[PDB]
DNA sequence: GCAGAATCGCCC
């Protein structure tokens, strides 16, 4: 059985009505989109804030009658994402900055995108839509949408029936629902005003969701992508061709020797993009513990609604890095510019040979259409120079990472203001209060007029500036970043997926944290008793590795008994991460919406690619335009798709079918509903369609040993075994030295550093006043022979921090030595993890608000006694404790594909983690620049939004 | 580079070509000369960042650059030495052979 | 300037 035959019968969708009065207007701003002005926003749906506790994530939608006796029933999930569009007004924007609304519109036309177009008719009058008896000034009015219904929401093809109102409690709120539904219900018809339209809401839904699907396929007609979309929902129409009449090209493609194939293989990944990522999204999800924000630990020690909006703003402030890198990485999925082809004198094998581009250089240039016609026409670039300088990233290019969209821009804009500013080492620039009360003052500012220059989006990107990456025309196959939750199996302890199952890797390592309890060491390294003097600090090591060394010789005198090849095992093992595909996993902001949708159809092209050329190469273009070509071929290469792309080593899915066990149910009466009656009638029911396809994960490797093989690459890894001078202060015990230095050494000027590095050159050590010269010479021999047997021997290039690491290096070093391994350093993956800091608000001028600055001086005073937020990255040696806690994650992958082992000829496809692009990404990656160390952004999930 | 870049190649030098001294004044008042005021605030995050491979300093450069903040000095180079090298105006050191 | 890999589940 399944999830989406368990799902009950229900509407389309619902609009809630929140009471002024009572509702927490001040927390919802801060998970929400809004602008100064804005006329409509979004929030994200969660239990006992925008929705009721118990509310059901998936459903049974009743959208057709074909005649007045039977209905037809769709399964399908929610859509992320609440609009709020009546006294929308009452909500706070999360971004002060003015003008954003007519800066998006003079953008989206440079580069030549399609506004929203408003129906013909009036936005629905609030008493044809509200409650009998409810006042329509006294409430917020927002609308919660399924997946598979939502483009007839944005066209004005739903109904609301208020005489089939409900009482709902959201949070402390007396709240009211009233239910949608699909106007095929009434077969009679319904006079054209009866339905449900609001101008506003449509506009959000264009700019905010749709303008970003069309710039992940390389669209600019919007409308026209909306109405394909729906039409594919409504009419089952997966297997029909439909966006390549949409496609445009730049003249690297026209101009390619093989630009006929490329055109060819480019429309058809689109295509099949556009037939399964709505598929999967619609599918029935399991619902998270995330999703119930009235049981997130966050909140646990707040009293009053100024203690929890602060809680909120730090939570957002943990999230920012995630944010950050897809505006500063040269490679963000926000920048994919379109697909290119290895062109013979190139590096790439035969199903590697088509990949994807990334570019913003590239995204300006003219292009033309599948027939070789003119197209778009192009864009110069700033017709003034911005404060960033000629060919250099502008503005402009972040309001086309935001979609052109004042409602995403806004939130980009808040998230960006946690960033530490990053000055070049060479260029002259004014001090921060006399750009505020000078050029940010201008009354020429098309923004602001210089009425508020603390808060200006100019001001943001002046003080960013040095952070943003290249404009880029070139056509190189590169990684690409992705950004969303973590799934719930990953293998990220120094040796990954090695002996995973059958005793296990897994075993061995809660057999070490049990030996460790043992000794008085937690599972995160804190001691139950910290170290009195000399003697106790080499007994606390002693016992440790007495612990380790018995544990090796258990689990070697296994590997013989069982008759496990080990040696070999080693050498394939491979560290996995995993990206999942539920849409409620992700972390609750309108941004993680668009990243998520845009990593996907980004990774679904990329997975097509061979695909689409074997077919291609078995069944040629021969001059015919990719719409022409489509038409014979589509069909074929949709069922192609579907047994080549899932489970063959990226993506995993499975298909189900969705059964109904009444022939009947218990409805009201739509009919007598629509004129204002109330009753129940057993409607005969059936499903309209049978098939489901539920996603699971993504998976990402990345391979842990080297084996010499490739001769060229083996300097990255040599491990060296000569006697160095660093070795006691890049040897296991330095920071531990640190640590204890006041322990160990009361009454000393000296710094651990200096102390160790002076007994290393010159053997000689200090002797605490009151202590004895036979425990300190001890100490001083425990260091040294523990610092050389560990140069002699250590394979991975870590120095740990605490006490767990500590004894985890020691046993992976046991292991190897076990197999040979010992010649070369393995590969290493560490986390960037946040971390927040309260400091000096004087280089932080968005902290004083829409307020006017009359000179340099009164900067300076306003902004003495401020503080701001800021966050920054701290490396982890131990990326296994942080995958524990369930963490939202930022990574660079390589799709690369490979023929079969032993004569298979099927195409194989592993999602290889990559390198970060652009020098303002974290200064942590700052020196290709290293084959053996590999980062990822990690933020924890347990203690924050889910509960211990 | 970044500016950032360049103060860390700088105290990099500074520590790896001292000799029979600690180097914990020298890195302090490299640190007062390039940034002066902005030291007075300086977090440990920033600090583990800027002595890069010998972040495990940072806790001895926190604590000399709070006996500066609390002490009254202007914040430049000359004041910090005339500060740090005047107030302190001792170890006994036992030698330890090799096997 | 950035290895190689036939794949799925299993999961404590
Ligand atoms: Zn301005």
């Amino acid at each position: 059985d399944n999830l989406g035959s368990q799902s009950q019968p229900g509407p389309c969708g619902y609009i809630y009505f929140y009471p002024l009065a009572t509702y927490p207007l001040r927390e919802v701003a801060t998970l929400g989109t809004g602008y100064a002005g804005h006329r409509c926003l979004t929030v994200p749906l969660l239990c006992g804030i925008t929705v009721e506790p118990g509310f059901s994530i998936n459903v049974k939608a009743l959208h057709r009658r074909p005649d007045p006796n039977c209905g037809l029933l769709r399964a399908t999930s929610y859509h992320r994402d609440i609009y709020v569009f009546h006294n929308a007004h009452m909500v706070p924007p999360i971004f002060e900055g003015p003008g954003l609304e007519a800066l998006c519109g003079e953008t989206r036309e440079v580069f030549g995108y399609d506004a929203y177009s408003a129906l013909p008719r009036e936005s629905s009058k609030p008493g044809d839509f509200f409650p009998e008896g409810l006042d329509p000034s006294a409430y917020l009015g927002a609308v919660a949408i399924t997946e598979a219904f939502k483009e007839r929401l944005y066209s004005g093809n739903l109904v609301a029936i208020p005489s089939l109102k409900q009482e709902v409690a959201v949070g402390q709120s007396a709240s009211v629902r009233v239910p949608l539904y699909d106007k095929e219900v009434f077969p009679e018809g319904v006079p054209q005003l009866r339905q449900f339209y609001n101008s506003d809401l449509s506009r959000c839904m264009h700019e905010a969701l749709y303008t970003g699907l069309a710039q992940a396929l390389r669209v600019r007609r919007v409308g026209k992508l909306v109405e394909l979309l729906e039409k594919q929902s409504l009419q089952d129409q997966a297997k029909v061709a439909k966006v390549a009449p949409l496609k445009e090209f730049p003249a690297s493609t026209i101009s390619h020797p093989d630009s006929g194939a490329l055109m060819i293989v480019d429309s058809a990944a689109c295509e099949l993009a556009v037939s399964y990522a709505p598929a999967m999204l619609e599918a029935s999800h399991e619902t998270p513990a995330s999703l119930n924000y009235d049981s997130w630990p966050l909140f646990a020690d707040c009293e009053g609604p100024e203690a929890r909006v602060a809680a909120l703003h730090r939570y957002n402030a943990s999230l920012a890095p995630h944010v950050s890198t897809q505006i500063f990485a040269t490679n963000s999925v926000l920048y994919v510019s379109g697909v290119s082809k290895s062109t013979g004198q190139g590096k790439e094998s035969l199903f590697n040979s088509f990949y994807m581009t990334h570019g913003l250089g590239t995204l300006q240039e003219g292009t033309w259409d599948p027939c070789r016609r003119p197209c778009f026409s192009g864009w110069g670039g700033p017709d003034v120079t911005g404060t960033n300088g000629p060919g250099n990233y502008a503005v402009e290019h972040l309001v086309y990472a935001a979609s052109f969209s004042p409602n995403l821009l806004a939130r980009y804009a808040y998230y960006l203001q946690f960033c530490q500013g990053q000055k070049s080492s060479l260029t002259p620039v004014p001090e921060t209060g006399s750009y505020v009360a000078g050029a940010a003052a201008s009354p020429m500012c098309s923004l602001c007029e210089g009425r508020a220059p603390a808060v200006c989006l100019n001001t943001l990107f002046f003080r960013l500036r040095d952070r943003f990456p290249p404009v880029m025309s070139t056509q190189r196959r590169d990684p690409y970043v992705i950004s969303g939750a973590s799934g719930s199996y990953n293998e990220t302890d120094f040796l990954g997926n090695f002996l995973n199952f059958i005793y296990t890797y897994w075993q061995l390592n809660q057999n070490l944290l049990e030996r460790l309890s043992r000794l008085g060491i937690d599972a995160e390294g804190k001691l139950e008793k910290e170290p009195h003097g000399p003697r106790d600090f080499v007994k606390m090591f002693k016992d440790v590795d007495a612990a380790v060394d018995a544990e090796v010789v258990q689990f070697m005198n296994s590997m013989a008994k069982n008759n496990i090849t080990y040696k070999d095992l080693v050498k394939s093992c491979y560290h996995v991460m995993q990206y999942s595909c539920n849409p409620f996993a992700q972390p609750a902001c309108p941004i993680f919406t668009q990243l998520f949708y845009r990593s996907l159809l980004t990774i679904l092209q990329d997975i097509s690619l061979p695909i689409c050329m074997c077919y291609e190469n078995d069944n040629p273009g021969l001059g015919q335009s990719p719409p022409e070509w489509l038409k014979g071929h589509y069909q074929t290469l949709c069922t192609n798709f579907r047994s080549l792309a899932i489970d063959k080593g990226v993506l995993t899915a499975k298909e189900a079918k969705v059964v109904h066990g009444e022939p009947t149910c218990d409805l009201p009466d739509l009919d007598a509903a629509l004129q204002g009656r109330v009753y129940g009638r057993r409607l005969p029911v059936r499903m309209s369609k049978v098939l489901m396809l539920c996603p699971r994960n993504i998976k990402i490797k990345n391979r842990v040993v080297f084996t010499g093989e490739n001769a060229a690459l083996q300097n990255s890894f040599i491990k060296s075994t000569t006697r160095r001078e660093n070795y006691i202060i890049n040897g296991p015990y330095m920071k531990f030295l640190n640590t204890y230095h006041k322990t160990l050494f009361p009454d000393t000027k000296l710094s651990s550093l200096y102390l160790w590095h002076n007994f290393s050159r010159r053997r000689s050590v200090p002797v605490p006043s009151g202590a004895s010269a036979e425990e300190y010479s001890d100490l001083a021999l425990f260091v040294d022979g523990g610092s050389r047997a560990h140069e002699e021997s250590n394979v991975i290039d870590v120095v740990p921090g605490n006490l767990v690491t500590y004894a985890k290096q020691r046993l992976n070093n046991a292991i190897l030595k076990a197999c040979g391994q010992t010649q070369f350093y393995i590969s290493l993956i560490q986390g960037l993890v946040p971390r927040t800091q309260s400091v000096p608000a004087r280089d932080y001028p968005h902290v004083l608000g829409t307020r006017a600055v009359e000179s340099a001086a009164a900067y300076a005073e306003a902004t003495s006694s401020l503080t701001a937020t800021t966050v920054v990255c701290a490396a982890t040696d131990c990326l296994s404790q942080v995958c524990k806690a369930r963490p939202v994650v930022t990574l660079p992958v390589t799709i690369n594909k490979y023929t079969g082992v032993n004569g298979n000829n099927q195409i194989f496809q592993a999602g290889n983690l990559g390198y970060f692009m652009g020098r303002g990404v974290d200064r942590n990656l700052l020196q290709g620049s290293s084959m053996r160390k590999k980062f990822v952004f990690a933020t924890p999930t347990l203690g924050l939004t889910v509960k211990r | 580079t970044y500016e950032i870049e360049n103060i860390r190649a700088g105290l990099e030098a500074i520590i790896s070509q001292k000799q029979e001294e600690d180097c914990v004044f020298d890195v302090v008042c490299n640190l007062v000369d390039a940034m002066g005021e902005a030291c007075a605030s300086l977090t440990r995050d920033d600090a583990e960042y800027l002595l890069g491979r010998f972040s495990v300093l940072a806790d001895s450069v926190l604590e000399t650059l709070a006996t500066i903040a609390s002490s009254g000095i202007e914040w430049t180079a000359e004041a910090a030495r005339d500060f740090l090298e005047g107030v302190w105006g001792q170890d006994n050191f036992i030698s330890v052979a090799e096997p």
